[PDB]
């Protein structure tokens, strides 16, 4: 926060840690009602704040550093549809006579 | 969950406690230390769900049975030791805010009503209410979509004997009304009378619903009468249950303790009743209380009173010898083996909710009742009262009383001692400030047992109730009037015995000093300017006029009260000038324990109150008393320091050394960055100058005692100077990472050159470590910012400062050096790495090598401060070998 890490309880700088890699990871972000905010990947590098604060000489790399086009993503549109049901549904189960 | 019936089957014998009865309460016990949360109001954890709405009162029911079976009970160690804390987990296995939900072997009483004689006077409402029960019950089956049959025929799932009234036989009317009957000579039983306050008296058109509100009172004569049906109805099933002589009834258990759930079979016919009494209109006439939050601590009142009466009959006759047999010895011992420790238990539990109020911001529900802490608040001051001049003479249990005494200094707040609540509980806890004060007063002119009792007592508590208090910001709402002035005396009697240069005294001025300094932080006038107290309000001739003064004869100014404190304009002169002149313990020994006991009362010198920030008072006084900016104080501190530690070395100081360590907390506050580099470089480096002969001298004699000991006073100087040069650059090295700092890399330079020294020093890592155990030094501490151990201050201070050292490098030939630093265990020592030096120029990094290698570049030429003389052929060298070796000596550390 502010380029001052977050504090934990017992005294550990990292917030989670014994973290598998397993299939892959990607920046997320939620807001709820009436919210705003602003992310940064960080395309440019003028534009980060607090990097050279923190990551910088700790070897962390920007989010698309080197990439030529800003990275498009995906939001959680609320308009319901009808989709098939899926076999593992563990509450419904369709049977076909 | 499914334990719910072992628990119904345990309440049945184990507060009976027979001889077999009590490892089941073990298991209880264990049973009720684990699940903790999942018995609560709110929801624990998923791992067993959540109790369901009673269980919690089956565990109050279980710890009221557990204490009234415990109170008059024979004394025997073995029959308890287990069962209290029993006592203990059952009380912190529940929350006292709502205690209990939905509230209201075992032999159910029934009410004797048939040996009085039954009133006839309301005959009109006895008959037409019984016959009106059956109506509603044809009046369900219309809803429930049943017609009524006439004749009797078992397809009909409801009584087939109804009938319409023409062609309907009373023989079933003459009969159905006995459960009426009995339920109307309950209530004649009861103490509740019916007076006739109105003028009056197959299907029902006007309907009874249960489902409106009503008053407190009424509809606790609903739930009454519905207690009195279920324990008759519990008797009567009991009476053929009890044949059996095994097992019992689910529902068996009191009305009370049974669920709400099944509760609604008698609720809902006691409202329907209830609600037909409202429309005849008849009169009937005989919070915190109910919660664990405050009941428990009124049968704790009446608890200490017999507590008091009794331990004054005891001083009385261990004045007057002894008794032989104690009249209540079993109650005397109780308190002792149950109170203590339920109280230092479930308070400690329960203290996030107890300093809670509405007002307050806080994860645990408030209280929200004065009551609820203000008896609280008399339970200090009685306990004060009980161990009065009386702790030896309390027991052994003294320091546990004392214990259950500081743990109840938690968790105070004003709003309920102070600013609002009864005025005798308001002056008892003022009358305990003018008694600790008044004995403090006698302690320090006697010194110019009580004093053990003061010592052992008082001072503890008072210096955990001023942190409290300052820690809290409740200083103006409890330091005032009375309080205020109770504190201005103690003030000043406890800086009145810094003029004593005695023997004795000299292990209690720590204390003195540290309570002193509490005092200072939670003190809302400002004493230490006398001239401009008139401005603020909290002031006693502010807030009290004239008139008000005169009844305690108080003088024009705070210091005319008490002239002890001298003024702050000189003060800190005074000791800037002494300090410095004398720098040795030894030849002044006097001052080195009274002024630096006040210096650390002059150490919470708040300055957000003055000219450098808005002060939340400067509404109250517009000129307000906090007027100093500089941090003079400050460096003249470290330049003490500095004296003090090279004139002493040798002299043992290690606690004083520790005390020194901890002292000047908010330095960040007031960090000047330019005097602090102009001290804290010449203060590290005649610290590192000598530190450099120490392990020199240990090397020549290892190829011993008297290097043990210069690294003795060097691990003492380290622990004793490192945490405040951490706090220093913590909050400015953001700074100089921005803008590089000639002094910011040197002093990386500096603690580099310390921590290799260390790693070369395998006696300088011992004595290091003994000084964490010798000193109880803690490291851990100085890492948390409040804003063997693998935690040193050595290690920590480049986890801190690396950054500061790694910025200031461009070029990656550091490989090559940790290739050649692999060669120093490969047998190539400082010269052949020299070499190695020199070599190293004819191999750099190009910007072309990575792709991140150009941004890289990028930033490090666009930092403003960027030099090309780190990048000549001559400082590259130096940096780049700098930074390999502080490297090595970091991974070394980080291998295990």
């Amino acid at each position: 926060l502010n380029g001052e890490v977050l504090m934990s309880d017992s005294g550990s700088e990292t917030a989670f840690r014994e973290i598998e890699i397993g299939d892959g990871f990607l920046p997320v972000c939620s807001l709820g009602p009436g919210q705003v905010g602003h992310l940064n990947l960080g395309q440019d590098v003028s534009s980060l704040r607090f990097f050279a604060i923190c990551g910088l000489q700790e070897g962390f790399e920007p989010f698309a550093i080197n990439m030529q086009r800003p990275v498009t993503t995906w939001f959680s549109k609320s308009l319901p549809q009808f989709e098939p049901v899926p076999p593992e549904h563990p509450h419904y189960e369709v049977a076909r006579m | 969950s499914m334990l719910q019936h072992l628990l119904r089957r345990l309440v049945f014998d184990v507060p009976i406690l027979n001889e077999f009865a009590k490892m089941p309460l073990k298991l209880l016990t264990n049973h009720y230390e684990r699940c903790w949360k999942y018995y609560c109001l709110p929801t624990g954890w998923a791992n067993f769900g959540v109790t369901s709405e009673e269980e919690l009162h089956l565990t109050r029911k279980l710890f009221w049975g557990i204490f009234d079976s415990l109170a008059h009970k024979k004394y025997d160690q073995e029959l308890y030791r287990m069962a209290m804390p029993c006592l203990c987990a059952i009380a912190g296995a529940l929350p006292p805010d709502y205690v209990d939900a939905s509230y209201s072997n075992f032999d159910p009483r029934p009410v004797e009503t048939l040996n009085v004689i039954i009133p006839e006077k309301l005959d009109s409402f006895i008959n037409k209410f019984a016959e009106y029960t059956h109506e509603k019950w044809a009046f369900d089956k219309i809803q429930n979509n049943w017609s009524y049959g006439e004749n009797v025929d078992e397809e009909l799932k409801t009584h087939p004997m109804l009938r319409p009234y023409k062609t309907f036989s009373e023989k079933d009317k003459e009969i159905y009304r006995w459960p009426i009957k009995e339920s109307l000579k309950a209530m004649i039983a009861w103490e509740w009378t019916i007076e006739k306050a109105r003028e009056g008296e197959y299907n029902p058109q006007p309907p009874d619903l249960s489902g409106v509100t009503l008053s407190r009172e009424l509809q606790a004569m609903a739930e009454q009468l519905a207690e009195n049906y279920h324990n008759t109805w519990g008797r009567k099933k009991k009476q053929e249950l009890e044949a059996k002589g095994g097992g019992t009834h689910p529902l068996l258990v009191p009305y009370d303790t049974l669920t709400a759930k099944e509760k609604a079979r008698d609720r809902e016919k006691a409202q329907e009743l209830l609600k037909f009494l409202q429309m005849n209109g008849y009169a009937v006439t005989r919070s915190i209380e109910k919660r664990f939050a405050f009941g428990f601590l009124q049968q704790l009142l009446r608890w200490m009173d017999i507590s008091q009466e009794f331990i004054a009959h005891l001083e009385a006759v261990v004045s007057s010898g002894r008794v032989e047999k104690s009249p209540h010895e079993q109650e005397i011992k109780f308190f002792a083996k149950i109170l203590l420790p339920l109280i230092n238990q479930y308070f400690t539990n329960h203290c996030l909710y107890f300093l809670s109020t509405p007002a307050k911001v806080l994860g645990s529900g408030g209280h929200a009742s004065n009551k609820e802490k203000e008896m609280i608040t008399s339970l200090f001051c009685k306990l004060a009262a009980l161990v009065r001049h009386r702790v030896s003479l309390f027991g052994t249990d003294a320091p546990a009383v004392v214990n259950c005494l500081h743990i109840l200094a938690r968790s105070l707040d004003a709003r309920t001692v102070m600013k609002s609540g009864p005025e005798i509980v308001k002056a008892g806890l003022r009358s305990f400030f003018e008694s600790a004060s008044e004995d403090i007063e006698k302690m320090v002119e006697n010194l110019r047992q009580n004093l053990t009792y003061t010592t052992v007592a008082l001072l503890p508590v008072l210096t955990t109730l001023f942190q409290h208090i300052a820690q809290h910001q409740f200083g103006d709402d409890v330091i005032l009037d009375d309080v205020q002035v109770s504190c201005y005396r103690t003030l000043c009697s406890i800086y009145s015995l810094g003029t004593t240069k005695n023997t004795y005294v000299e292990k209690l001025r720590p204390a003195l000093g540290e309570c002193l300094a509490r005092l200072a932080a939670a003190m809302p006038v400002a004493f230490l300017e006398p001239q401009l107290n008139e401005y603020n309000a909290c002031s006693v001739y502010t807030s009290k006029s004239p008139r008000e003064r005169a009844i305690l004869g108080l003088p024009n100014s705070v210091e005319e009260m008490c002239p002890d404190i001298p003024v702050l304009d000189r003060l800190m002169a005074d000791i800037g000038g002494l300090a410095e002149s004398g720098a040795r313990y030894t030849e002044m020994p006097h001052v080195i324990e009274i002024t630096l006991p006040m210096l650390c009362s002059y150490l919470p010198r708040w300055w957000e109150r003055g000219p450098e920030a808005p002060p939340p008072a400067l509404p109250a006084g517009a000129p307000p008393p906090c007027t100093a900016v500089t941090s003079d104080h400050l460096n003249s501190l470290l330049g003490n320091i500095l004296r003090i530690i090279v004139n002493n070395l040798g002299i043992d100081e290690a606690t004083w050394m520790k005390r020194l360590a901890v002292f000047a907390q908010p330095i960040v506050s007031r960090a000047r960055p330019e005097l602090l580099h102009s001290h804290f470089i010449p203060t590290i480096g005649r610290l590192r100058k000598r530190a450099g002969k120490v392990v020199a001298e240990e090397e020549q004699l290892r190829l011993e005692l008297l290097v043990r000991d210069e690294f003795s006073v060097l691990c003492r100087d380290l622990y004793a100077l490192y945490p405040l040069l951490i706090r220093y650059v913590d909050n400015n090295r953001a700074h100089w990472l921005t803008e590089p700092n000639a002094n910011a890399e040197e002093l990386f330079r500096m603690v580099g050159e310390i921590f290799i020294y260390w790693s070369k020093s395998h006696n300088f890592k011992r004595e290091e470590q003994n000084f964490v155990v010798q000193n109880e030094i803690n490291n851990m501490s100085f890492l948390t910012a409040d804003s063997s151990v693998q935690t040193s201050l050595i290690v920590a201070t480049l986890k801190k400062m690396l950054p500061i050292g790694l910025n200031m490098c461009a070029p990656t030939d550091q490989d090559l050096i940790m290739l050649a630093k692999t060669r120093y265990a490969l047998k190539d020592t400082d010269e052949e790495v020299r070499e190695f030096l020199q070599n190293n120029l004819h191999l750099q990094g190009k910007v072309e090598g990575s792709p991140s290698l150009r941004w890289q570049m990028a930033l490090y030429r666009g930092l403003p401060g960027r030099e090309e003389d780190a990048d000549d052929p001559e400082k590259i060298v130096r940096r780049v070998q700098e930074v390999s070796a502080v490297l090595y000596h970091l991974e070394q550390t980080e291998h295990p």
